[PDB]
């Protein structure tokens, strides 16, 4: 699915 | 205990900008992507974009690129939606919503703000005119008479309508407002009552329009023919 | 933009009924699909994600199926709190899009409207406009035809309707139809009539008045 990068 | 709290209602002219805020409580703000979704009155759901609150990376839906901007301030756990060059087609309720974000991908929108109403119009603030919808003997239906008030030509939403200072609630229907072609709103509030007591009962419609600081009490009474 | 087509768009059902709603995607979206419930004045609430995983806090009477393009949501036994609008949503590419919604409303026995007509007030006429209000009170089902006739001429384009949400107590609707005329046009004619067609009426009901009487 679409993603918007890591968040830790 | 996960809650998103949004800023209050906004009313703007075409060409102006609006900045809506959304503050996260009860979870780590930077741990989940945050969406913005709007809904025009009576319509479906439209996705505007999303933001990574940790990094600030965004993807804005193509139809809003260069016009809608998502930012955040981690110090106050707050995301912002700036909608610029507004037109009346931007009128609607704007929501922020957290994604579950498992695996750093979109999964589903599990916490939603309460919504922020945005009205865009060339109209200016104006209080309503309140006209009686008077009961008549010729309009008797069984043992029932209908009466009401027409609350016409106001801007923006909302108005509140009560009857007899809140003492009359049974049989009341206050209709959803309609936007007239003039750009001003109008609604009616009606009540069904016994025809037998129209000669003695009192009916006052109490209309409050806070944006114009107008308050109106209108007497509604049967029409008498000479 | 991927199109999500929901069917049916409107459904009437009773408490205890099983309800099945379909969502068809215009391209494959694997299981990258979620379902939501929305009630009037509220934000949507997540029911299902990964196409068939049930969100925590959602009753087990909700379930869903599908992988690829054809998805279904089922409520096995509708409860009073389940009458609402339901939406599907994909997240396989940008923009994310939602289906058009399926509104599930409660079935009840047919109830004919009570019809009332209100001429414009003398106060409003002094202002230069005339609003004529026709009220249809406490009816079911929602479908109703309201026609304005002015000296026997059918009107078009000069009226607006507003409908209440289905009543929580008696499951009925009420509706206002407002004919708005300039004072000049109002004074051109004599007989003003609102004609109502509805399943609960053996024939259309007309309420009317004569201007100036």
């Amino acid at each position: 699915a679409v993603g918007i990068g890591a968040v830790f | 205990q996960k809650v998103l709290v949004q800023s209050g209602a906004e009313v703007k002219k075409p060409g102006a900008s609006v900045k809506v805020s959304c503050r996260a409580f009860g979870y780590t703000f930077t741990g989940n992507a945050l969406h913005w979704v709007r809904q025009a009155p009576g319509q479906g759901l439209e996705w505007l974009g999303w933001i990574n609150p940790h990094s600030g990376d965004t993807f804005t839906s193509q139809k809003f690129q260069g016009r809608v901007y998502m930012t955040r301030d981690k110090s106050i756990n707050t995301a912002f939606l700036d909608v610029t060059r507004l037109t009346s087609d931007d009128t609607g309720i704007y929501y922020c919503a957290r994604d579950k974000y498992y695996g750093n991908e979109a999964v589903g929108m599990d916490v939603w703000g309460q919504g922020t109403s945005v009205t865009v119009s060339s109209a200016s603030t104006k209080g309503p005119s309140v006209f009686p919808l008077a009961p008549s003997s010729k309009s008797t239906s069984g043992g029932t008479a209908a009466l009401g008030c027409l609350v016409k030509d106001y801007f923006p939403e909302p108005v509140t309508v009560s009857w007899n200072s809140g003492a009359l609630t049974s049989g009341v229907h206050t209709f959803p407002a309609v936007l007239q072609s003039s750009g001003l709103y109008s609604l009616s509030s009606v009540v069904t009552v016994p025809s037998s007591s129209l000669g003695t009962q009192t009916y006052i419609c109490n209309v409050n329009h806070k944006p114009s600081n107008t308050k109106v009490d209108k007497k509604v009474e049967p029409k008498s023919c000479d | 933009d991927i199109q999500l087509t929901q069917s049916p768009s409107f459904l009437s059902a009773s408490v205890g009924d099983r309800v099945t709603i379909t969502c068809r995607a215009s391209q494959g979206v694997r299981n990258e699909l979620a379902w939501y419930q929305q009630k009037p004045g509220k934000a949507p609430n997540l029911l299902i994600y990964y196409a068939s995983t049930l969100q925590s806090g959602v009753p087990s009477r909700f379930s869903a199926s599908g992988s690829g393009t054809h998805f279904t949501l089922t409520v096995s036994s509708l409860q009073p709190e389940d009458f609402a609008t339901y939406f599907c949503q994909h997240m396989s590419s940008y923009p994310l899009t939602f289906g058009g919604g399926t509104k599930v409303e409660i079935k009840r026995t047919v109830a004919a409207p009570s019809v009332f007509i209100f001429p414009p007030s003398d106060e409003q006429l002094k202002s230069g406009t005339a609003s004529v209000v026709c009220l249809l009170n406490n009816f079911y089902p929602r479908e109703a035809k309201v026609q304005w006739k002015v000296d026997n001429a059918l009107q078009s384009g000069n009226s607006q309707e507003s409908v209440t949400e289905q009543d929580s107590k008696d499951s009925t609707y009420s509706l206002s139809s407002t004919l708005t005329l300039s004072k000049a046009d109002y004074e051109k004619h004599k007989v003003y009539a609102c004609e109502v067609t509805h399943q609960g009426l053996s024939s259309p009901v007309t309420k009317s008045f004569n201007r100036g009487e």
